[PDB]
């Protein structure tokens, strides 16, 4: 328990991924797919890491596989939280569910692991009705399809983005 | 977009109308410390909380915690706004008037839905295998119900219970897996053989003659493995579980099997059309997805029936979910779009108007 | 000392001519494993043995386990030789002829009883009340008879059978009580559901009114101790269960109720003793013990009959025992005993004197 | 199952007891109210306890409550069976019924108690038509007249011995 | 001159019919180098060798090893040769159907014993107090039972079975032995701990008050001489240690306690037997010997059950060994003789004569 808070910018982000609205189909573009979140300059909030997310928008043009290109926006020595909406079938039904996903790179500086570590019970606590969780500490727990695939449903899981395993 | 949601007994079956397959299906369960965590977060905590069942036999006992499951259907599982879309509901049979009311006064007054329906689940499932005259033998998670319907309308002065289902089945497979020298005790324990349950279990033809197989040889051994990497070995407990739907003395029950029960919901009905009844006998549930149940109920029927009778078990392949889908199909029809309580008709005659709109 | 034995479809009554109860009371039950247990003992093993009624709608169907309660009714339960006292027996209404001279056959040759006599349960009920012109509606455990009796005699074609009686309301009373959360299911929780039926239930005189009345407030719910020490509480299932009497389609069936049924079978009398029968309608057996069922029979029959007849609804408060009570002091009479067949005249003309001298 | 078998002396006693026959009052007066029963010197059989009995005759007379006196033949030390013809009244009807009583009192040595609780199903079935049984494990259980009242009938029965409860 | 042998969980009770105690009471382990122990043998080695339970929680998991002790029991503990002794054993409750047949075979084909017979041991223990229907709550070492029985026979649809006993006890004591500075970690530590916790250690009436005593003065600490003759003090841990059979979460289990345990089997049977177990719960084995333990048995099922219940427990001063006890008075009766399985029925029979002579 480090005391480090969330910030509202991060909290409304977060109930705009969790529930959809009836919306039209451009604002269905503009949906995010996912989202990392950063500690501030100051270190004492949770805040949305600028220029790092994907939108529903792109999947399907600029992007193929939003896993891939995801995985490629985690730094490579430094820690970060995600918000991953996964997109999965399993052998009796589609599932469309959030990831909450502690990028803890073993390249990263030990003030980085210790915060990000300390407080992050804090701020899954705030981001109420997520039931998936990935703890990467290295690059090879987060890259593959497969690990994902494990933690959302093991061996159910037939599908992944809508690609088969 | 219309939502379906089928309440289980033990299983929350939630989805949109128009999808082939439920999109949530999580656990019907409250659970608060020995504040309050519903579904698989009251499973994630395993033993520190003490779990209840709201709608324990397929009939809602607590309002209070059907309300909190309600709300994580529409928005954790589902994760809509429920007053954006209408929504049918499903309900077990002997549903009392007051328990329809109670559904629809929620529905309008605390989710504020637009639109909202309620269907019996056994019709469903009738309606899914292409009849509207038949005998649905239900099997879920807490309660079994054979449920005769002619024309479309479940007789009620037929229908049978039995409180004899998968939860029972898992209890007593936890129970004579502890003989071979395993011990499964915990609540994530628990998990653990429902999943061995319905992996390897299959109901034998003929009990003694499979229990002669057994001991003799060990080509009905299978292995499975936990979470932990840790092999274990089941042989005859393979159909010695299931075994309890047609023997329910193997768990202290005076009851009759779930083909003794079938067969007493029939002969319930109307002389004229217990022969109808006799060659459509549909299985639904969770329960009847055990390989084998079809063929050893069309014996166990056949035993029971006269001979000049033709027993025909319906053993659809999409069974397991066939209340939800069918609730999918119906709901999704541009003809259907009629049928639905709105929130002007409930305005005006209050929460008995569910007794006239969906009967 | 003769002895009297009611022979009830569900409850047999036997005891000592000359007193003013009958000293057992016990189930005609007889159960065999699913060797062979009569009465209490059948009941005290619950679900390992099936039972089998062996007079289950007053007419004695299996001989051989009727023989086995009037063994267990002279040995076990009135604890003396048979072949010391003459016997009293009584028969339901429209019993056939060949009924009555096996019992004949059985009390002198099974049990060699010195003197034996048959009489009708529905006339002890009419004497008993001071009549000889009446209507008895006689509702006792698995049947219920409306007997018009004239000058003693019973009109054998305008008897009506009702099968609906106390057996129905419990297991109905089963049923709606599990509408509460409550699980009657086995055969010793179906003793614990009649004794709530015969202590809490009550015919209620609107039905419909009292029915609002229990939906807004709570001045008739009950409490109720189970064997256990567990409370359960009871409300509008009070009058729920004995209005199935008045209303059978609450149970599937399409037939009428008692107080349709006394009717009609007035009708079927001559027109000039309906009068008669409309002033003199008396009620007899455990199932009429319902407060209210005697002023709930009197506005039902009313608005049944013409205005300008005066109907009379006989309810005596020793009504449940009055088939017993009336043949005890007939048969402890002095100037009864030339009436009894006597063994002697059993010898000379075979098992049918009793046409002659019980008519 | 010890395999201690029930003499024909008890046999006899309990066939006497069970069915009344038609006898002169000077008869009836020596039908018996109460018998206990012990085990044999080589405990091979259950024999009767000579002089431990109550009869008919005596009960109105020497005998005020048959009940009171039958419960002081017990002993405080030892195990015995008995046979008590208990006569009460319910609500509805007056009985007349025979009640097979264990006693076992914790006071009694370790080998009895044993002996006559594994031979105890054993004699029960010898003796056809007793519907009534009451086990005794303290001089509390046993002396109470309602405690017998409760197991005649419950609540139902309002008289026992002629007098109410 | 029969044998009893009590095969526990961790103790082999064994001696002769007639005796008033059992002649050896050994740990029944088999030990093997990190060529084979067996009992205290195995533990004068301590740690080179590995130990193995091979009845570790009632039922017997290794047969090898299994014959290793009965043999040990024979020739080096009762120092007789078992083919002149008919011999009687002891068995779990829900013991399978195998393991009877097995033990037969093993005591007429690898011991040549002339007799044989085997019972239940939660039986044993309501015969020993004077009992056939009542509910045993068996506290061994390695697994704890409650054993509902009604007029003789166990109910095995309500049996309850508990992985908390004694060796569970000695291990928390050791671990809470350590927070006083004190280290007890090797196999010969062990067995001084269970030595400090058979002679120190009670059941607390009030666990909340009694901490309060504890930690307010000394009147609760007890000295205690190690072998080498160092003195330990020990406080609270006297009562926190027992306290774990009422509060399991101590050890980070997610069971109920002995107390909860024993209420749910009685709630699993009969509601018309309830109030009879009840008043017939019976205390056995050598974990109830606690100073203290049935008056909190007493309190906490009294706080569980219904007010209208009585509740009492039952906790005869020699129940440590009333299993054996039971068996040995029962093995040394003249007429008990024509019960054993006599090795002339064996070989007729085969293994299976068990099933119809033993039960
Ligand atoms: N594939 C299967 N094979 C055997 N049993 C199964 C299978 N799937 C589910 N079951 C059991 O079916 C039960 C739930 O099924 P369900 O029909 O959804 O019941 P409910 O509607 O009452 O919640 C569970 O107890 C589950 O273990
Ligand atoms: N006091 C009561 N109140 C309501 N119903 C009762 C009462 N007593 C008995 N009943 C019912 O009456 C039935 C038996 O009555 P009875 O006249 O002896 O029938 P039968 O002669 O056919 O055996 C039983 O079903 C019993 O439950
Ligand atoms: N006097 C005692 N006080 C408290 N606990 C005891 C006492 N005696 C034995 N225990 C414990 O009882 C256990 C063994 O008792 P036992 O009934 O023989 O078990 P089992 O039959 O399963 O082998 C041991 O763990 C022992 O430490
Ligand atoms: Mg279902
Ligand atoms: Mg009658
Ligand atoms: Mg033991």
């Amino acid at each position: 328990a480090s005391g480090v808070a969330v910030s509202d910018g991060v909290i409304k982000v977060f109930n705009d991924m969790k529930v959809r609205k009836s919306s039209t189909p451009e604002e269905v573009k503009k949906r995010k797919k996912a989202v990392l979140f950063c500690l501030s300059e100051d270190k004492k909030n949770i805040i949305l890491e600028e220029g790092k997310e994907i939108l529903v928008g792109d999947v399907g043009q600029t992007v193929d596989d939003p896993y891939a290109t995801f995985v490629k926006m985690l730094p490579d020595k430094d820690c970060r939280y995600a918000l991953y909406d996964a997109t999965y079938e399993t052998k009796e039904s589609k599932k469309e569910d959030l990831v909450f996903i502690f990028w803890a790179p073993e390249s990263a500086p030990l003030k980085s692991k210790m915060i990000y570590a300390s407080s992050k019970d804090a701020i899954k606590k705030k981001l109420t009705g997520i039931k998936h969780e990935l703890q990467a500490n290295c690059y090879e727990e987060v890259k593959d399809r497969c690990t994902l695939a494990e933690k959302l449903g093991g061996s159910a899981v037939i599908s992944l983005e809508g690609k088969p395993l | 977009a219309a939502l379906v949601v089928d309440n289980g007994s033990g299983m929350c079956k939630a989805g949109f109308a128009g999808d082939d397959a439920p999109r949530a299906v999580f656990p019907s369960i409250v659970g608060r410390p020995r504040d309050s965590y519903v579904g698989d977060e009251a499973q994630s905590k395993r033993g520190i909380l003490t779990l209840k069942y709201p709608i324990e036999h397929g009939i809602v006992t607590n309002w209070d915690d059907m309300e909190k499951i309600w709300h994580h259907t529409f928005y954790n599982e589902l994760r809509v706004a429920p007053e954006e879309h209408p929504v049918l509901l499903t309900e077990a049979p002997l549903n009392p008037k007051a328990n329809r009311e109670k559904m629809t006064q929620i529905m309008f007054e605390t989710f504020n839905t637009p639109a909202m329906y309620v269907a019996i689940q056994a019709v469903l499932s009738l309606y899914a295998s292409g009849r509207t005259t038949g005998i649905v033998m239900d099997s879920g998670d807490g309660v079994t119900h054979t449920v005769p319907i002619y024309e479309g309308y479940a007789l009620p002065h037929a229908i049978l219970r039995l409180d004899l289902a998968g939860r029972d089945l898992t209890d007593y497979l936890m129970k004579i897996l502890t003989e071979r020298g395993y011990s499964f005790t915990t609540t994530a324990e628990r998990e653990i053989v429902r999943d061995i349950k319905e992996k390897l279990c299959y109901v034998a033809l003929d009990f003694e003659q499979e229990m002669a197989t057994a001991a003799s040889s060990s080509s009905l051994e299978k292995s499975y493995e936990l979470p932990d990497g840790q092999v274990i070995t089941i042989g005859n407990e393979r159909f010695r579980c299931p075994e309890a739907l047609f023997q329910p003395s193997f768990l202290g029950m005076e009851s009759a099997g779930i083909h003794e029960t079938t067969f007493n919901s029939i002969m319930k009905c109307d002389v004229d059309i217990r022969k109808d009844l006799y060659a459509n006998t549909v299985l639904s549930g969770g329960t009847t997805m055990y390989p084998g149940i079809a063929d050893r109920m069309q014996k166990e029927i056949t035993a029971l029936a006269p001979s000049t009778m033709k027993i025909k078990i319906i053993a659809p392949p999409e069974r397991k979910y066939s209340v939800w889908i069918g609730g999918s199909i119906l709901a999704s029809l541009s003809t259907f779009q009629q049928m639905w309580i709105s929130k002007q008709e409930y305005d005006e005659s209050g929460p008995s108007i569910v007794h006239r709109k969906c009967f």
